[PDB]
């Protein structure tokens, strides 16, 4: 296993809710190679567990902001990708 | 060996820290949870 | 005015609605060099018009995948500098 070590750059979170971003941002950049489709994957099963709707994104360069619901909002980074995933909506 | 002595004694220092960096956490998480509700609470009408 | 094409890659949301977005997005991209600044520029502004919630993503790669509301999903290109603006709240 590749210790990418989570560096989370902004968080309205609970703490469990943001390991569970960072251990399910792990599997999907072990899964897939696209941002996009690794953006998609975690969106759609954050959807799936604690009820819609996310917005994901992956990537290197990208500034965003944006508003979120209260206590649904991480952005954090996984080797040389930076993850954010805001809850509004 | 003093050297690293020096750096054992400078790591098991800093482990210390991260206590008191989880009281503040704390701190943060019932400001901003209670002041969510806090925030949502009052308004200028209800004579209470 | 440097004529940076807006080449439009995805588009749910009508041609005055995009050229809105065209216009103001040279205006962000003209006032300011950081795309986090860009980014909070476009969905302030679209908020002001086109009332929240925005969300702008200002930058040269990401992967994005979000839940839009209908007639609202943008996402193009000026010069290399990709802009996703959606609603979503």
């Amino acid at each position: 296993m590749c210790d990418r070590k989570a560096v989370i750059k902004n968080a309205d979170m609970s703490e469990e809710m943001q390991q569970d971003s960072v251990e399910c941002a792990t599997q999907a950049l072990e899964k897939y190679n696209i941002e996009k489709d690794i953006a998609a994957h975690i969106k759609k099963e954050f959807d799936k567990k604690y009820n819609p709707t996310w917005h994901c994104i992956v990537g290197r360069n990208f500034g965003s902001y944006v508003t979120h619901e209260t206590k649904h909002f991480i952005y954090f980074y996984l080797g040389q990708v930076a993850i954010l995933l805001f809850k509004s909506g | 060996k003093v050297n690293l002595k020096y750096d054992s004694w400078h790591k098991e220092v800093l482990s210390k820290f991260g206590q008191m960096l989880g009281s503040n956490m704390t701190e943060f998480h019932s400001q901003i949870s209670k002041s969510r509700q806090e925030l949502e609470q009052h308004s200028v009408d209800t004579a209470s």
